């Protein structure tokens, strides 16, 4: 575990997330709007994951501080 | 501060009962009604309330800048009614932790006298002689140059 | 050691710290928007042909896959950090309990209440 | 709701709600039936006065303690004492309050099982828990290590604890306590002419012991001084006049603690059973136990015991270790204060023996995981 | 990024980032579960204290090393030790750092394969490489030839190297090391009255060995001198007082290295397995190996060993060759310093076992070209 289970979860996430790729079957407007909206969605995802990096770094620093605290007990 | 009017209009019966009890004990005749804090401290000590006794004495030696020697109603009355914890919400832990993190750009888990001086420059507060030593008292509870977020939390917890 | 002056000094330091932290968070949000514009480049399609949309959606699928995988990893990191935060919170809470919790109680809760009726 | 921290003890029952500083009601645990005939009609004479009421009518009663040495020898009287404690001294029905009894170490199982069966069937409490009398006294000191000598009135026991891990193989329980000191004092008072025999006069001898006796720093020097000068003879007024003068009986009564050969007991004093209890511990926690020796219990209130014990242990122990004896001024109620602290904890809130658990496993549940 | 130079060892785990002079965190490799019951509630008692934390609470623990003789006998405990080393002593997540473990020569394959499988699956490092503990100690000396005797705490091995070409047929691995010397010292201390039995007191005997024992230049003369005078008896204070006096146990404990018949081992001492390891080499590189004999490892820190070993080898070797014994003052961390130097090299940067390679060939990749 911990190497294929997470792999399986991310694979299923990609499968459900990556929708059908089929473009030249329809009018340009609908597909253009879909592409723009999904690009905006992944832009928001980039912002969210960047904020996650910042927050997780801050909490890692807090973990270091609390490690210093528990070290101060001896 | 000048919250004397707010305190005198905000208090409830629970402590105003003892306030009026000490009032009648104090003012009973042949007095101006100014009510000196000296006898008020003794009366409140007898009545069984639980403030800190030394802080009131230090304030009496310090407060009432007019230097009359008998603090008038507002300041010493507020210090008396300080038996009830009518505080300013006691601030918040997460906000102060964020403050400490913002100050801890050094990323070492502590804020030293250098960062304290930088903060004082940022606010533009008067240079006070208690500095450095105040950090040694509050922040340096172990005398090691280390101060975590809890020392700053209790440094001005519910400050008002 | 003054009392009123020191109280005013400390509360002013608190208020200034809070306002500076708010302004710093506003600056952080501005820099976040700047980074968002820089990396995830704006994509304009003002009157373009079909092949432009084809390329855009292809790059979209590639970037969506890579960013979702990356954020999956980052979310795993955040879950581990949350676990560490909870564990260390329990640790510090137990430390505080050992230090002060026994000292926490209702002393004279009724002993002073009942004085001389007996 | 709030928990009831009762503490049966042997000699004084101490009870009160959890979370306070001092027990609400403290009263001797004696039940005394009248012994004479009684001629006034309609006086409203009861058949048994318990608690502090029988310390005022003790002139015509035959007081008898229901707890001999930690163990309980007379269950009906103990039930009566508990009923009085709940209903008249606290006035709270037990149907709505958890209880936290206390028990000496190394006591018979049947005593503990009967105690829990009574609490669950007669008084019908929601949940009760039994705790060892020394761990509480360690709670009250705010420590987490240390070896506690809890010299009560029934039994003296010496439980060493390190980092929260009790050492079950190093508990040294000795049955010399305040009651034997009262009997020995009553026996040596006869050397001056004062004879106390009645079970009521044992209370007078107990009062003499409490108010006058003290522990000598050095025994032989005090014996020599009291035999030459007369600076020690302190007088005391009986409940009817006829003052008495106690000479070198003052420091000879509590000396029995350090030389149990006086009352014919073989074992070593409380100064040497502590050192033996330490030496049974592992070699790496002996310094901490040396530095954090804790005193508790009523009988350790003699004026000058915290110095005699330190001198004795320093004589026994290696010269390098530091010997420190913690003797808080609130020694008598230390066990109950610790009990209040323990009952007020949130982490402890799921350790109670809930009634449904007792219904499923019977009274033998107390020896199980819920200790 | 920077590489993590970990060095499991057996007795002290030494770790730190590549490119420094000394390991960042050095702490004993012991994992000790508590053994008593524990009565304080909410004390925050963990289920296993590892590393240097269990050398302070060792009074109530049962310490047990997870590495017996180079090989690893308890994989769960070793995983716990590694997790502690990465997260609490260095505070660097392993997802972003290559690792360079070290392994004794002639060890079982399964140990090495399990080590790499753990490092790649549990901690999920980018790339790890396993190196023989003697080549690193040769790196640290700045040589390129020489025969290195790396007498650790688990196992003593003697790898000869010439011009960078290791001689695989001349490695003489002997399983006498510091741990057996600790046990033998603990066994001969009983001849004066001091009995150490508990697994915690093994640490005290280890401290005695480190601080007092020394290697005698000539054994019989020292045995005769210690039996007549009293100029050798050095005293030492236990963790609780009661000083002890070590007589001729001082140089008899480390003498076991040169006469393994003391602990019943058949083989020859470390003074003769080096000469045998040299004589297996070719006839033309024996002079260089004679002149560049290197000492390493912790157990070679006894005061006076670099002279006894030289005297012994000079006795064995031909009279013309010059015998020189390199004993740097930084002997204990020699392997780790060499590991840092090796990890800091540019030529070595493509020898790591990259994760994609492991995914394609399984854990058996370590025996392949990426050694
Ligand atoms: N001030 C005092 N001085 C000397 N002895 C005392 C004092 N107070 C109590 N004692 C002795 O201690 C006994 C009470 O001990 P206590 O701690 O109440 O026992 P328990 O552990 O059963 O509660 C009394 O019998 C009395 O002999
Ligand atoms: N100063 C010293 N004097 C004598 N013996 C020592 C000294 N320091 C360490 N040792 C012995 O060496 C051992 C440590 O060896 P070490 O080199 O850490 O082994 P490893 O190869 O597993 O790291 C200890 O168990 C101790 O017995
Ligand atoms: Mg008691
Ligand atoms: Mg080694």
């Amino acid at each position: 575990g911990k190497r294929q289970t997470e792999r399986e979860k991310k694979k299923k996430i990609l499968a459900e997330r990556r929708k059908v790729l089929a473009i030249d079957h329809l009018n340009e407007d609908q597909l253009r709007e879909k592409a723009k909206e999904l690009w905006q969605s992944i832009y928001n995802l980039e912002a969210e994951k960047f904020d996650l990096q910042e927050k997780f770094k801050q909490q890692k620093y807090e973990i270091n501080v609390l490690r210093n605290r528990i070290n101060d007990n001896q | 501060d000048d919250i004397y009017k707010a305190a005198v209009e905000q208090l409830t019966e629970e402590q105003k009962n003892e306030f009026k009890a000490a009032f009648d004990i104090f003012v009973l005749g042949a007095e101006d009604g100014c009510i000196s804090t000296k006898e008020l401290g003794k009366v409140m000590r007898m009545l069984g309330q639980n403030p800190t006794p030394e802080e009131l004495q230090e304030m009496i030696d310090e407060v009432d800048e007019d230097g009359s020697g008998t603090v008038d109603f507002d300041e010493f009355l507020v210090m008396m009614v300080r038996c009830m914890k009518d505080d300013s919400k006691g601030k918040s832990e997460e906000e102060l932790s964020d403050l400490f993190r913002m100050f801890d750009k050094n990323a070492d888990g502590y804020i030293d006298l250098d960062e304290l001086k930088m903060m004082l420059q940022a606010t533009g507060e008067t240079i006070t002689e208690d500095d450095i030593e105040e950090l040694m008292k509050d922040g340096d509870k172990n005398n090691d140059g280390r101060i975590d977020y809890d020392e700053f939390l209790e440094f001005m917890k519910g400050v008002e | 050691i003054s009392a009123s002056r020191k109280l005013q000094l400390k509360t002013l330091m608190l208020q200034i710290a809070k306002q500076e932290m708010e302004r710093e968070a506003e600056e952080r949000r501005g820099e976040k928007g700047r980074v968002l514009r820089t990396r995830c480049q704006p994509l304009e399609l003002d009157g373009l042909g079909f092949e432009e949309l084809q390329d855009l959606c292809r790059q979209l699928h590639a970037r969506v896959d890579k960013v979702d995988e990356e954020r999956y990893d980052v979310e795993a990191k955040v879950t581990k950090n949350i676990t560490e935060i909870a564990d260390l919170t329990q640790k510090i809470y137990d430390l505080r309990g050992k230090f002060k919790r026994p000292t926490l109680r209702r002393v004279r809760i009724s002993a002073d209440a009942m004085m001389q009726a007996l | 709701t709030t928990a009831l921290v009762c503490d049966n003890g042997s000699g004084l029952v101490k009870a009160g709600f959890a979370g306070d500083d001092a027990p609400r009601a403290v009263f001797p645990s004696i039940v005394g039936r009248p012994r004479h005939q009684g001629v006034m009609v309609g006086m409203g004479q009861k058949d048994s006065y318990v608690g502090d009421e029988a310390q005022s009518k003790r002139g015509i009663l035959t007081l008898k303690y229901p707890i001999e040495h930690g163990i309980i020898t007379n269950w009906d009287d103990m039930e009566k004492i508990w009923h009085h404690t709940f209903y008249n001294e606290l006035r709270v029905a037990p149907e709505e309050h958890p209880t936290l009894l206390t028990e000496a170490p190394l006591n018979p199982k049947a005593n503990r099982e009967k105690m829990t069966q009574i609490m669950f069937e007669t008084f019908n409490v929601p949940a009760m828990y039994v705790a060892i009398q020394a761990v509480l006294s360690l709670y009250a000191s705010g420590r987490t290590t240390g070896i506690v000598l809890d010299s009560g009135d029934g039994v003296t026991h010496n439980v060493p604890i390190y980092e929260g891990y009790a050492l079950p193989h190093a508990i040294m329980r000795l049955d010399l306590a305040g009651r034997d000191l009262t009997d020995y004092l009553m026996k040596i008072l006869t050397e001056r002419g004062y004879s106390f025999v009645t079970t009521a006069e044992r209370e007078i001898v107990r009062d003499i012991k409490e108010k006058l006796c003290y522990v000598a720093l050095d025994f032989e020097n005090e014996m020599a001084t009291a035999a030459s000068s007369s600076s020690l003879e302190k007088s005391y007024e009986l409940p009817d006049g006829q003052v008495i003068t106690i000479g070198n009986e003052r420091f000879r009564c509590p000396e029995t603690l350090f030389q149990p050969s006086f009352i014919g007991m073989e074992s070593a004093g409380i100064h040497e059973t502590t050192y033996n209890s330490i030496m049974k511990c592992d070699i790496d926690i002996r310094k901490d136990l040396y530095a954090n020796n804790v005193l508790s219990g009523g009988t350790t209130m003699y004026p000058g015991i915290a110095d005699r014990m330190q001198k004795e242990i320093t004589a026994l122990a290696p010269s390098t270790m530091k010997i420190k004896i913690i003797a808080p001024p609130e020694r008598k109620y230390s066990v109950w204060i610790g009990g209040s602290i323990l009952a007020s904890l949130s982490t402890f809130q799921q350790m109670w023996i809930s009634k449904q658990e007792y219904d499923e496993a019977g009274p033998s549940i107390v020896h199980r995981k819920c200790f």
